[PDB]
């Protein structure tokens, strides 16, 4: 009992329609509407997509699948999440972020920007910005 | 990763430890700062962390410092309930027969209202006293609340007789100052009660509210002794007693 969807790059995949359903934005997009296409995924990860949601098909911590499956390179996990976004699948959302947020775990300011890579923003206001919380931390 | 949305930055930033959050996250650039101090990731953490349900219906002045509140709000006395023995009690005072552990109700004595009670400390023929001194800053709370916001602190305890002794009862707490000086006591008359009562259980309980800035410990003390100079255990029993700060201010600084 199953649907065909068709990622940005022109693979299909067949699906199961319950496990489909639990992306929002195409249970609504099959009350509209032969494969149904999303051009903002491209076909690797609408696999980790249907792979994660297949793993959840009927349902604090992270799970040790949800661990094992986003061992993945960091831009994967940024697609990832993106795609979670774009399909509304409010739990692969909220499992690629939390996984986000425990490699800012332990960083500092600095360890942070390198292993994100983004540029120092501030002149010497990181005083005023460590400081401001840091006071009692 | 800024490549990414301005709500999903923001749902990362929830899932980050608070102090983290704050003193390492928010000096990484101004697009992170900026996003952190917004009061909707606050409201969010509170929500997903259930300190806050979505039929909120009582302001906040500041929502960081009611998410930490929130967060240490907890009971600050360890094994209160005789659990462990008597681990992690200072015995000011042990005399008679010492101070004991006894499973509930006891001989001629009643029931604790609360199920979850199955022990409690009982005292002797002569003067028992126990306590502890609780660090505030250790357990996280910072100067500038306890001096700009102080946080209503909330203290209870728990005590009963045996029927066929009296005895009496005494408890002191005390908010003392980085120099261990009091500056504010609860220290309510010592109840004695009378041989042949009812051994019903009792709870003490007294709330600090504007209390003088620089509370850096609570301290907290009870015991007592029978008066019948009886060997055993016919001296006052106690247990479930608490230490909570809660997320009530009296000042909001802004
Ligand atoms: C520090 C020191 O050494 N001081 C001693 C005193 O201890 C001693 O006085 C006796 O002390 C014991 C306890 O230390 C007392 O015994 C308790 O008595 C009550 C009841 O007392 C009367 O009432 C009953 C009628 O309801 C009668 O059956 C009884 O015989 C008495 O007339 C009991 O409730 C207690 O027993 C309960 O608890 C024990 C455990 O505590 C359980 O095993 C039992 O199941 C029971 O539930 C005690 O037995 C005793 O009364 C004291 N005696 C007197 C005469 O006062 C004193 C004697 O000189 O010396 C002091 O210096």
């Amino acid at each position: 009992p199953s649907i065909k969807l068709q990622s940005s790059d022109g693979e299909i995949f067949e699906v199961d329609v319950e496990i489909a359903k639990q992306s929002v934005t195409i249970k609504t997009m099959l009350e509209d509407l032969d494969p149904v296409p999303l051009p903002n995924v491209n076909a690797a990860i609408l696999k980790k997509v249907i792979q994660w949601c297949t793993h959840h098909k009927d349902d604090d911590d992270i799970p040790v699948w949800d661990q094992e499956f986003l061992k993945v390179d960091q831009g994967t996990l940024f697609e990832l999440i993106l795609a979670a976004n774009y399909l509304d699948i409010k739990g692969l959302l909220d499992v690629t972020c939390k996984t986000v947020a425990n490699m800012i775990k332990g960083k500092t300011p600095e360890e942070i920007r390198k292993t994100f890579n983004i540029k120092n923003d501030f002149t010497e206001e990181e005083e005023a910005q460590v400081r401001k919380e840091n006071q009692w931390c | 990763i800024n490549q990414l949305p301005e709500n999903i930055l923001l749902e990362v930033f929830m899932h980050v430890p608070a102090r983290q959050l704050l003193r390492n996250c928010r000096p990484v650039c101004c697009l992170w700062r900026d996003l952190i101090d917004l009061v909707s990731l606050w409201k969010r953490k509170c929500l997903r962390e259930g300190y806050v349900t979505e039929d909120w219906d009582q302001p906040v002045s500041d929502w960081k410092v009611f998410y930490f509140l929130c967060s240490l709000r907890r009971n600050l006395l360890r094994n209160p309930c005789a659990e462990e023995d008597m681990k992690s009690w200072k015995i000011d005072s042990n005399g008679g027969d010492q101070w004991k552990v006894e499973s509930l109700p006891g001989a001629h004595g009643t029931g604790f209202p609360d199920s979850k009670v199955k022990k409690y400390f009982v005292t002797s023929y002569d003067m028992c006293l126990k306590s502890q001194i609780i660090d505030l800053k250790a357990e996280g709370y910072w100067e500038e609340l306890l001096d700009k916001f102080r946080p209503d602190i909330v203290v209870k305890d728990w005590f009963a007789p045996r029927a066929d002794c009296g005895c009496t009862y005494q408890i002191r707490v005390q908010l003392a100052s980085a120099d261990y000086l009091v500056l504010a006591s609860f220290e309510p008359p010592p109840v004695t009660i009378h041989q042949w009562n009812d051994a019903k259980w009792t709870e003490v309980s007294h709330t600090f509210s504007d209390y003088p800035p620089g509370v850096r410990h609570i301290f907290f003390q009870h015991g007592g002794k029978d008066t019948q100079f009886w060997a055993g255990w016919y001296g006052p029993r106690v247990t479930n007693s608490s230490v909570v700060i809660s997320h009530r201010v009296t000042r909001n600084p802004p």
